[PDB]
RNA sequence: UUUCUCCCAGUACGAAAGGACAAGAGAAAUAGAGCCACC
């Protein structure tokens, strides 16, 4: 049972009725447009209607690096290098102008966010736009890529070495000495792993959502 | 307006020229363009636009009010504006 | 097929092209030496002939013809 | 010089046919441009380089004159 | 309506020395047609540019808005952007130098594309 | 977001841009009512000890949804007469410039690659 | 709140050169009051 992230509502004082109405519209749109299951690190090809062009669609292929948003306003970003230029495009799942969504390669990566791939070598981020879909097994877990990317010189967009980021796909040893890691570890905040004030329980909510989604089908 | 404490706020303010996109009859929910001052779950006052352009818009609307008691013609549960793209409609292609 | 028609028509298509100078455009007009034609010249000249008669002429033996009457014979015997 | 001069001949003729089948462009300029293109490149080339020139033109030949409309 | 065939005929009517129109397949996400036009002199360039726009406005195009003329100040390159076609008008000599026809005809194989070069921009220290 | 400074890459075949130089070209203003420069905004770029107008075609600032975020700042040189300084553009150029308000037909025609 | 462009319209007007109004539309900019769907 794969429950898509957008269906899970975020905690707050907003009325649950909005989510129920939003989910109904989302489920209705899902019938019009099929949203395939995918995870961060999967390479996807998405078909969208071109506003600048007249009656011509657009297909962009890239590795999924981030999933954000909830409800009808949920969006996903996939990254690729085109003509040697790294490009990231954010696609809204329920936008009427997205004609079709294709999961060219369904797979998972070590980390839930792949923004560090910008600091990684280009080859880890380069993907052929015309690559054909690879075989996948529906009744199985998505393949998990455990390859550790190599970083570029120390100046990075973010301090991935810090424990808070907790990136498990970076070859820190090659670019960072153990002493440097210890300096990064000074921001460990060990109580955070044990802090119950930052934990949000959605087990009951997730279970309830599953039947509602299936019932609409 | 939301109160910001000693530094403010907690004063009545009005936003003008907000269009209505859709109304839900079952839950009596009105969809209004733009943002509304105040916090969530806060009561607000709704009244017809007073701008000169929309001087007489009630001529084609229920003049005193809408009476469900009359039930001359049962209204749809969800009311949509013509430009609004309803959910479950075909994907929009910019042809 | 008319051999006379092919001969005059082959001459006509040769005459049509402007770059080559028909100072002596005889039935035995040679290309490399008589007309001083370059490789591209004989490349294009055959194409003008091909247009009139529906091509099907390959250069494997066309460049060896070297004169209007020989292509006339090649057209005649392939027709 | 060419691997096969037969391709060169067919290539030149086909370019001319498409020029007469090309409406929106100015046929006069296209004919002159193709003639110049043949003169500038085909006079001197290498066997490997010449193969690319004729091969690319063949795709140009077989692809609606390479988008010329 | 104002379409490609009407404009090209109008361009021929005003005696455009060189016209090149390149169609765009659906895969390429740009205008369906790109047009390049030659003109003998800047006076001819101004006249032809005005003629096409005047015909366009008269020839329906009610749904489309009026089209402004770009490059009239330049004496060697005038470009007008219509709804479905873009016409770039220049002098004959300017035509070869820019080679707009090569760019679209050879989308990635144009020779002038290779002419572009790279650089290095290190800090002083 | 081409703000003040903001080292940039000259994507053009112009002699000044094409020739390597020890100092990077810099952008310390924008030809707009606001001070921030984005794609399609004219600028003036100091290249080879000379000042030439340039048109922004890419930026590294995060963009709106449904748009590609570039990793390098790319610009195209434009002459005073309005024609581009360079006759060709190498880096892919977004096609949104066509609909953007202004005169972009000349630059787009010179753009070989579109994304 | 202010500005620019377009439109009206190469029209009115004017021998020509040249060249408007008002009304309407789109863009921005700043100020003010707010807002967090997205980033």
């Amino acid at each position: 049972r794969f429950l898509s992230p957008e269906f899970i509502p975020p905690r707050g004082r907003t009325n649950p009725l909005k989510f129920k109405i939003e989910r109904k519209d989302m489920l209705d749109r899902r019938k019009v447009l099929p949203i395939p299951e995918f995870y961060v690190g999967s390479i996807l090809r998405v078909t969208t209607a071109d506003p600048y062009a007249s009656g011509k669609t657009s297909q962009f292929l890239g590795i999924c690096i981030k999933r954000s948003g909830n409800g009808l306003g949920a969006t996903f970003t996939l990254r690729n290098t085109i003509e040697g230029q790294g490009v990231e495009i954010c696609f809204e799942l329920y936008n009427p102008r997205i004609q079709e969504i294709q999961v060219v390669k369904l797979e998972k990566r070590l980390d839930d966010n792949l923004l560090y791939l910008r600091d990684a070598l280009p080859e880890y981020s380069t993907f052929d736009v015309n690559m054909k879909p690879v075989p996948q097994e529906a009744c199985q877990e998505v393949p998990v890529n455990k390859l550790k990317v190599k970083m570029k010189p120390k100046p990075w967009s973010k301090r991935w070495e810090r424990p808070n980021f907790n990136i498990k796909g970076i070859r820190f040893d090659l670019a960072l000495t153990e002493e440097q890691m210890k300096e990064a570890q000074k921001w460990n905040k060990p109580w955070i792993e044990f802090d119950m004030m930052r934990e949000y329980d959605t087990s009951k909510i997730e279970a309830a959502l599953w039947e509602e989604i299936e019932a609409s089908k | 307006t939301i109160g910001k404490g000693f530094q403010m706020g907690n004063q009545n303010r009005t936003v003008y020229g907000l269009k209505v996109w859709r109304v839900n009859t079952k839950h009596n929910i009105i969809y209004v363009n733009g943002s509304v001052p105040g916090h969530k779950n806060c009561l607000v006052k709704i009244k017809d636009s007073t701008l000169p352009a929309y001087k007489d818009s009630c001529k084609n609307l229920p003049f005193p009010t809408y009476f469900p008691d009359g039930d001359e013609e049962e209204l749809p549960e969800d009311l949509f504006d013509e430009s609004v793209w309803q959910p479950s409609e075909p994907s929009i292609t910019f042809a | 097929l008319t051999l006379d028609g092919i001969k005059d028509r082959v001459l006509y298509v040769l005459k049509l092209y402007d770059k080559i100078d028909p100072e002596k455009l005889s039935v035995n007009s040679h290309f490399m030496k008589d007309l001083g034609l370059d490789s591209l010249d004989q490349v294009e000249i055959i194409m003008a002939m091909e247009d009139e008669f529906g091509f099907e002429i390959p250069d494997i033996d066309a460049e060896k013809l070297m004169c209007p009457q020989e292509i006339v014979d090649y057209i005649a015997d392939k027709k | 010089a060419p691997w096969s001069r037969e391709a060169v001949l067919c290539l030149y003729r086909a370019l001319l046919r498409q020029g007469r089948e090309l409406r929106y462009t100015d046929r006069d300029f296209y004919f002159a441009s193709i003639r110049r293109e043949f003169r500038k490149n085909q006079k001197l080339e290498n066997l490997e380089a010449r193969e690319k020139q004729l091969e690319k033109g063949l795709v140009f030949l077989h692809s609606k004159l390479g988008g010329l409309i | 309506k104002f379409d490609i065939d009407m404009l090209v005929s109008l361009l021929r009517q005003e005696n455009a020395r060189d016209i090149c129109v390149i169609q765009v397949p659906p895969e390429m996400r740009y205008t369906d047609y790109f047009v390049i036009g030659s003109g003998t002199s800047t006076r001819h360039l101004h006249a032809m540019v005005h003629y096409l726009v005047k015909m366009y406005k008269h020839l329906k195009c009610r749904s489309d808005p009026y089209v402004k003329i770009e490059g009239k100040d330049a004496d060697d390159w005038l470009c007008v952007d219509f709804g479905s076609m873009v016409i770039h008008l220049m002098l004959p000599e300017t035509r070869e130098t820019y080679e707009l026809e090569k760019l679209w005809t050879l989308r990635s194989f144009d020779d002038q594309l290779a002419q572009i070069a790279a650089e290095t921009l290190p800090e002083d220290f | 977001a081409v703000q003040k400074m903001t080292r940039v890459r000259v994507v053009d075949n112009s002699a000044l841009g094409s020739t390597p130089y020890h100092r990077p070209p810099r952008c310390i203003h924008v030809y707009n009512k606001s001070g921030v420069g984005k794609v399609g905004d004219q600028i003036l770029l100091a290249i080879r000890g000379q000042k030439k107008k340039a048109l922004i075609v890419g930026h590294r600032m995060p963009g709106s949804r449904m748009t590609p975020k570039f990793d390098s700042n790319n610009v195209v040189l434009i002459e005073d007469n309005g024609n581009p300084v360079g006759t060709r553009i190498k880096i892919p150029i977004p096609t949104s410039l066509r609909r953007r308000e202004g005169e972009y037909s000349k630059v787009l025609a010179i753009a070989q690659n579109f994304v």
